[PDB]
DNA sequence: TTTTTT
């Protein structure tokens, strides 16, 4: 009697809307496809276990921001490295003017199939990203120091000139017109961001981000990455011992931490994370700094079990899947 | 004089600069002027009459010594106690027979005072 | 099939943006020739070493600190010197208004190719180097002492005011004005930098440089130049002992340090470092207090031995050639 | 707000009387350690509203015989009890026969110098 | 929105 005239009002409304704009415009969210959610690999384990559900969402918006030297770029080109290892096309808008191509190569990155783009102006930087999103043919883009995506009017302008929030502006109309292009282009874009000083917060951390509030609402996980501790040999310092932090996640629970180690010239140790990781689950036994598997005692020390590891590859491939089997909250498909 | 949040008046919280309101109070009447004020959350020091929901009043400097109730943030988690610092180990004793002192290890956790307690005032 | 869709896409998208904002404006990283990383000598073989690429990169910002006479001003006039022995200009954009035009000679440096500029504010300072940058006539510009880069309020101010923050301000659109023209433009900018303390640090070492954090996320190179003792001729102190720590590095491993010799009306003691450079990779001899090269005893004690290096050209270059071979991992050509 | 006189337990204060719930009429000085388990310490000053109707659980302000007290009521018949909030102190019993007991005001909030 | 200073 009502239901079943409600019903035909809503199947009628249904037809109009799919079309006035299209067959995907509205339907029931059970029968969407197109909202699920695939992720992929950080090159981190430990920042993967952190994340949830594997690693960074694609077609979302990812803010990574720290210190100085705290890893920001290092962790992205890892993360543009496991890209390419599956046959994905990435690219970076080197807004610093600051990267190596030979360092990147280092790191496990194809430099031969990644765009680069070095912009002249904040503006130019958010166009290019618009544009690689709207084509569809790009997975990943990456954006450098959005604290470097100046307005062209401040570029035009002099030194002293007070442009009061127009990068903020900028990057809000721009975060509006990506994220609905990235949403459809099933394109993961990074936002790497430099930490300022706030002044007359009295109360609390006075470390706030560039860029504006608008990439806080529209980032989907935003990670705080921290140098905290130095891998030394000795006497002379080899890599850095770096903790992130997911300070936002709508994918999964927020505030988990992972813990690494930023070897220079290699990248991230994923066999130490590795070694770690099986420890954490009792698949490794750990007496003192013994590190055994099945009570073959792989060695002494994390870095005797990272070569030993690197040594046997299986051990290492059956520790990575035993880890990413229990440890990950939401295990992607 | 402002209220800019809360502070855990026992196992440190997380807390923001949230302006929630401004309060008709004079600031000469503290010693040394009060900066802003704090909603207590919880109850270890209410051995001096700092009891949960009250407002600490707080006079915004870096340096305090010993014997002192300060407001401290260790790893971006705030708390208010009786400062007792010796090289690279910090206690943060509360007022309270029932909660422990809180060890910071001064050499991994990154630890900043907020202020100084410099009186309470309740609604 | 969807592979060659891709590929079209991503040639359109291609086309697209370097129809709209120019030729280079992005491509792919390993056709990228002007992304090369090139540098030149900091007037010290061990600094250059210690570097790792074997100098100071251009097109990058360097931020040069230490506590008061430890030689940053000696060692950016001599990087100055250094460059104009190429062909090079440069500039030293004097904001301390302690610049001595006869030292700065003594030290190698050509007056007469100098362009040597006093600003009155640190806007003027910036904007001077931003249009230097520009011009593309200049390959070193030094900024001495960016903490005597007092803003235009600042100045027209009366003393003991508070500007809360403004020369960060002003530093920050300074760096994000200038990273791209210093980048386009391949020249060399040398951010000098003091020492201050850190009120009410818990941990450890409250030392922090003047300008705000800008400069730490924007200087490609930044050194830590200390004094730790002194050089004497007998009684009289003719010299200084100087470490500088490659506190953070973009271009090779970082933290590695070097030390060498500043000799007041010489500067930096090259032969000396490569006496040293030479013993550590087993070319000159070390018997006790005795020098050796080549089974010919060359001297006894450091400065004999640096004394006979004097004395004969020959032996000099051989060995610089050897060590330059034997120690420099990245050579240019 | 102004201060007249200390409480067996000068200026004026530029405190919001709206702060306090019924609004604070005047403040009183704490001279004493018995208030002690309810936030109520000495030397503080301790608001009061003009009033003469009360009823039981409150913590008031009364005056028994010219003297000047702050307690929780417990009112049964002609029996008061002034009940402090202190282990090392004891109740007060006004015995509502041969005593004046006058209620002056709620105590609706402390402010600490 | 934008930025530390000793
Ligand atoms: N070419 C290189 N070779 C070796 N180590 C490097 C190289 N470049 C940087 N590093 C180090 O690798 C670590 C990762 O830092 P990066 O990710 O390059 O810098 P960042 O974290 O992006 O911070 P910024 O933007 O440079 S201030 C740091 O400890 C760097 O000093
Ligand atoms: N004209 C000069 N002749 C000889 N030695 C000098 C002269 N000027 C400075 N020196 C010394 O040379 C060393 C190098 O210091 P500088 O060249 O002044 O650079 P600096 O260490 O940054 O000192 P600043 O800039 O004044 S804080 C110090 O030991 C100075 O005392
Ligand atoms: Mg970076
Ligand atoms: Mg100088």
């Amino acid at each position: 009697a009502i239901d079943e005239n409600k019903q035909k009002a809503l199947a009628a409304a249904l037809g109009q809307i799919e079309k006035q704009f299209g067959k995907g415009s509205i339907m029931r969210l059970g029968e969407d496809r197109s909202m699920d959610v695939e992720t992929i690999s950080t090159g981190s384990l430990s920042l993967d276990i952190a994340l949830g559900a594997g690693g960074l969402p694609m077609g979302r918006i990812v803010e990574i921001y720290g210190p100085e030297s705290s890893g920001k770029t290092t962790l992205t080109l890892q993360v543009i490295a496991a890209a390419q290892r599956e046959g994905k096309t990435c690219a970076f808008i080197d807004a610093e003017h600051a990267l190596d191509p030979i360092y990147a190569r280092k790191l496990g990155v194809d430099i031969d199939n990644l765009l680069c783009s070095q912009p002249d102006t904040g503006e130019q930087a958010l166009e290019i990203c618009d544009a690689l999103a709207r084509s569809g043919a790009v997975d990943v883009i990456v954006v450098d120091s959005v604290a470097a995506l100046t307005p062209k009017a401040e570029i035009e302008g002099e030194i002293g000139d007070s442009h009061m929030g127009l990068a903020a502006r900028m990057m809000s109309q721009a975060m509006r017109k990506l994220a609905g292009n990235l949403k459809q282009s099933n394109t993961l874009l990074i936002f790497i961001n430099q930490i300022r000083m706030k002044i007359g917060v009295m109360f609390g951390n006075p470390e706030t981000t560039t860029g504006g509030n608008a990439l806080k609402f529209y980032a989907s996980v935003r990670l705080d990455i921290r140098r905290i501790g130095a891998v030394k040999e000795g006497e002379n310092v080899v890599g850095s011992e770096t903790r992130v932090k997911v300070v936002k996640n709508k994918i999964a629970a927020p505030f988990k931490q992972a813990e690494f180690q930023i070897l220079y010239g290699e990248g991230i140790n994923f066999y130490g994370e590795l070694v770690d990781l099986g420890v954490k689950e009792k698949l490794i036994e750990k007496a003192g700094a013994w590190y055994s598997y099945k009570g073959e005692k792989i060695g002494q020390g994390k870095a005797n079990a990272t070569a030993w590891l690197k040594d046997n590859p299986e051990t290492a491939k059956e520790i990575e899947k035993k880890v990413r089997e229990l440890l990950l909250s939401n295990p992607n498909s | 004089l402002p209220l800019v949040g809360r502070v855990a008046a026992g196992e440190p919280l997380p807390a923001q600069q949230h302006i929630e309101g401004h309060y008709q109070v004079d600031p000469s009447l503290f010693k040394p002027n009060a900066d802003f004020l704090l909603r207590v959350s919880g109850m270890s020091m209410k051995d001096i009459g700092i009891m949960d929901g009250d407002l600490l009043a707080v006079h915004k400097t870096q340096d305090v010594r010993n014997g002192q109730v300060v407001v401290a943030r260790i790893d971006d988690e705030v708390t208010v106690a009786r400062l007792k610092k010796q090289g690279n180990k910090v206690e943060l004793l509360p007022e309270n027979s029932e909660f422990k002192p809180i060890v910071v290890d001064l050499r991994q956790q990154s630890f900043t005072i907020e202020g100084l307690a410099v009186g309470v005032i309740r609604n």
